């Protein structure tokens, strides 16, 4: 009752994938103290041709020059703070080591979770319903056809599940007919390869899990939203309204959810020709950004990361076949409430991340610790007369959101 | 008039009587500078002579 | 139109522009040599000296 052991017993931890897999090249070592809090990247340029029989142009109108934007921001702190009795504390606890090694971890898995949540609330492209949960082989090919048909070329292509469903996917390579090195590999070590179907396939416990929002009713716009190049060229984000919903409802859309466009396909961006999905054409889809409420007369105003552009001064940066006006009609993929986990698929060049370093405060210790690449800045105060010393950990991000078609969630169709 | 260098280094536990002191410093300086060499080169009594 | 002015940043210079100044006649014209050393925070506020 009295005899304790010095060695603390195991616990429970979590993955990390998402910080190994994301772009940490282009943003590193950028917002300095001469920079200010946000930093911006360029845009590349296209350009449209004009037929003629004998080659005049002197009628049409040349090409213009629009340049566009990318910009990166800082976030928030992640500070956990602790206080103790030092009495009490130093009874057998030797030198405070056993606080540092669940504080680093929860600061990573904290960072994880959040950037998880902004690239599930940034990401545009959606495929196959919610519900539906991933069981086949054509569920991960899926989503590396669609980035290829997309036209995506420079960088690596990555998918990220669950548990469970690299144990569903496992149990079909034992079940196959002729590699042996596959089905004894999948027998024993349940180990799907690096590459499933064509697609750099990942396997991670902690991912960020979302709930869809009430809706009802048959949604459509009112008014004709601005989609020109000139509007959206520094953030593709758009505004738009929407009507035929539910008389009252408090947070009506949440934060993630994809709206569908019915009758405005997407593009193959370089040869703007429209995108045909064996045997129905890809609709456009956009997510929400902020949660929404609707007032009484049922409208609704939602902001929408991902824009369709169709400027018509501006033929060259087209992305869909037709311009969104009044009248169309819109739907929410999902059911009312049902709350899941969803499974994301990215380019490399789709978000990024890095870390501003801190100094340290005036004459306050300090130290710094070192997991998987992250710095953390260990403070330690004595303020109070009550003998409560109080430490605290700190880290400072920063993400940057490059192009909003290059990635978002996926689940499984029947 | 005499304007004297000012260290407050002194006094220091002394008793000062002597107002009659003025202190001077001598300030040393090492440049790189260009300098042209002549070389003086008559066969006889030795030739190469920079 | 051309509309290309996200090409450029701008930019603040690490360069400081001159400022004012004053002059030290006073402080150097009067004599230091006598009360340099002869005052202390913990002992005291005051110092004396004797008249001929």
């Amino acid at each position: 009752s009295q005899i304790v052991l010095k060695k603390f017993l195991p616990g429970f931890m979590s993955d990390l994938v998402l910080a190994k897999t994301v772009d940490r090249q282009l943003l590193a070592g950028e917002i300095n103290s001469s920079t200010g809090d946000s930093v911006s990247f360029k845009r590349p340029h296209q350009f449209s041709s004009l037929r003629t029989p004998t080659g005049d142009i002197s009628g049409q109108n040349k090409n213009n020059l629009i340049s566009g934007k990318a910009t990166g921001r800082v976030g928030n702190y992640i500070t956990v703070a602790v206080e103790y009795q030092q009495l009490e504390e130093a009874i057998k606890l030797n030198q405070l080591e056993e606080i540092l090694a669940p504080v680093r971890q929860r600061i990573v898995t904290d960072l994880e979770t959040e950037l998880a949540h902004f690239m599930m609330n940034n990401g545009a492209l959606s495929l196959g319903s919610p519900n539906t949960p991933i069981t086949k082989w054509s569920d991960v090919a899926q989503t590396a056809s669609f980035l290829k048909d997309l036209g995506v070329n420079e960088g690596e292509n990555y998918a990220v599940m669950d548990p469970w469903s690299a144990q569903r996917l496992a149990d079909a390579q034992t079940g196959l007919h002729a590699s042996d090195q596959l089905v004894r590999t999948a027998w024993e070590n349940a180990q799907i390869p690096t590459n499933f179907g064509g697609i750099r396939a990942l396997m991670s416990n902690g991912l960020a899990s979302r709930t869809q929002g009430a809706f009802g009713g048959t949604l459509t716009v009112k008014t004709q939203p601005t989609v020109t190049y000139n509007a959206v060229k520094d953030s593709y984000q758009f505004t738009v309204t929407l009507t035929g919903a539910t008389a009252s409802v408090t947070g009506f859309l949440k934060a993630g959810d994809q709206v569908k466009f019915t009758n405005t396909y997407w593009l193959q961006q370089q040869t703007k020709q429209a995108l045909y999905n064996g045997a129905t054409p890809i609709s456009f889809t956009a997510t929400v950004t902020a949660d929404a409420n609707s007032d009484s007369g049922g409208d609704v105003t939602v902001t929408l990361s991902g824009v369709p552009i169709y400027d018509t001064t501006n033929p060259q940066y087209n992305s869909v076949s037709r311009q969104v006006e009044a009248g169309d009609a819109v739907s929410v993929v999902g059911t009312a409430s049902q709350t899941m986990k969803p499974n994301l698929f990215y380019n490399k060049f789709f978000c990024g991340l890095g870390s501003i370093p801190l100094p340290k405060l005036h004459s306050i210790d300090s130290a710094v610790a070192t997991y998987e690449g992250f710095s953390i800045r260990v403070h330690k105060y004595a303020d109070g007369d009550a003998n409560v010393q109080k430490m605290r950990f700190d880290l400072l991000p920063a993400y940057v959101c490059f192009n909003p078609h290059m990635g978002g969630q996926f689940f499984g169709n029947p | 008039p005499t304007s004297l260098d000012v260290t407050s280094m002194t006094s220091w536990e002394y008793n000062w009587f002597g107002a009659d002191v003025i202190y001077i410093a001598k300030y040393y300086e090492v440049r790189k500078e260009s300098v042209d060499v002549i070389s003086y080169r008559h066969p006889i009594t030795g030739e190469i002579a920079t | 139109p051309n509309n290309l002015d996200s090409n450029v940043s701008q930019i603040v210079l690490k360069k400081f522009l001159p400022g004012f100044m004053s002059d030290l006649v006073l402080a150097k014209t009067v004599d230091r040599q006598l009360l340099a050393g002869e005052i202390n925070s913990s002992t005291g506020d005051s110092v004396s000296f004797k008249r001929p």
